[PDB]
């Protein structure tokens, strides 16, 4: 039964999944970054490198 | 032999990191602040001396 | 439609600034329900 | 998949930055469960 129509259904579902993934990419990224800031990880890589060149160890107050 | 189908060792979890679900204790942030405190105290003592 | 509801719907439709939209796409249409009042002048 | 769950799985997969993986490696697959609603138009 898979060949006749379930291939079309699977293609449709994959397209819908791609659309909902790319539509929510910004919000998904924002929620991920929020969860990262929860557990005392609050320095972006660029500014952390800037601090490292300063000789200053990055600090998180959280 | 045990009837229950679970491991003998039971994990008492703590704070779990969101990114990788790797457990981390209370210490981390206050450890950072503690090392900063030690640096500040040593620097102040050196400047005074 | 005003900028609010059309903005929400078109933000949903846009997905991102540049995306390769597949042949399969959800088709959304607008229906408007209008409740209006007209006097009748019943003789009674 | 989006960056979150894919990042978690790939971080588990890479183990370290440069690691000599053995022949025996745990193989993980992605299964997606979809619950969708479609109209019926029941005659009743």
């Amino acid at each position: 039964l898979d060949s006749e129509e379930m291939k079309e259904l699977h293609r449709r579902l994959r397209s819908y999944l791609h659309q909902e993934l790319d539509r929510q990419a910004e919000n998904r990224f924002q929620m991920a970054v929020d969860e990262d800031y929860y557990d005392s990880i609050q320095w972006t890589e660029a500014d952390a490198q800037v601090l490292k060149e300063r000789g200053q160890a990055p600090l998180v107050f959280n | 032999p045990f009837r229950h189908n679970r491991f003998s060792l039971t994990p008492i979890w703590g704070f779990r990191r969101g990114r990788d679900n790797l457990p981390y204790g209370v210490i981390r942030w206050m450890r950072d602040i503690q090392d900063d405190i030690n640096k500040r105290a040593s620097k102040a003592l050196y400047i005074l001396s | 439609g005003d900028e609010a509801m059309d903005w929400a719907e078109f933000d949903r439709d846009t997905y991102s600034q540049s995306r390769t939209v597949s042949t399969h796409k959800r088709q959304r249409v607008r229906l408007i329900e209008c409740w209006y009042r007209k006097p009748m002048r019943a003789t009674k």
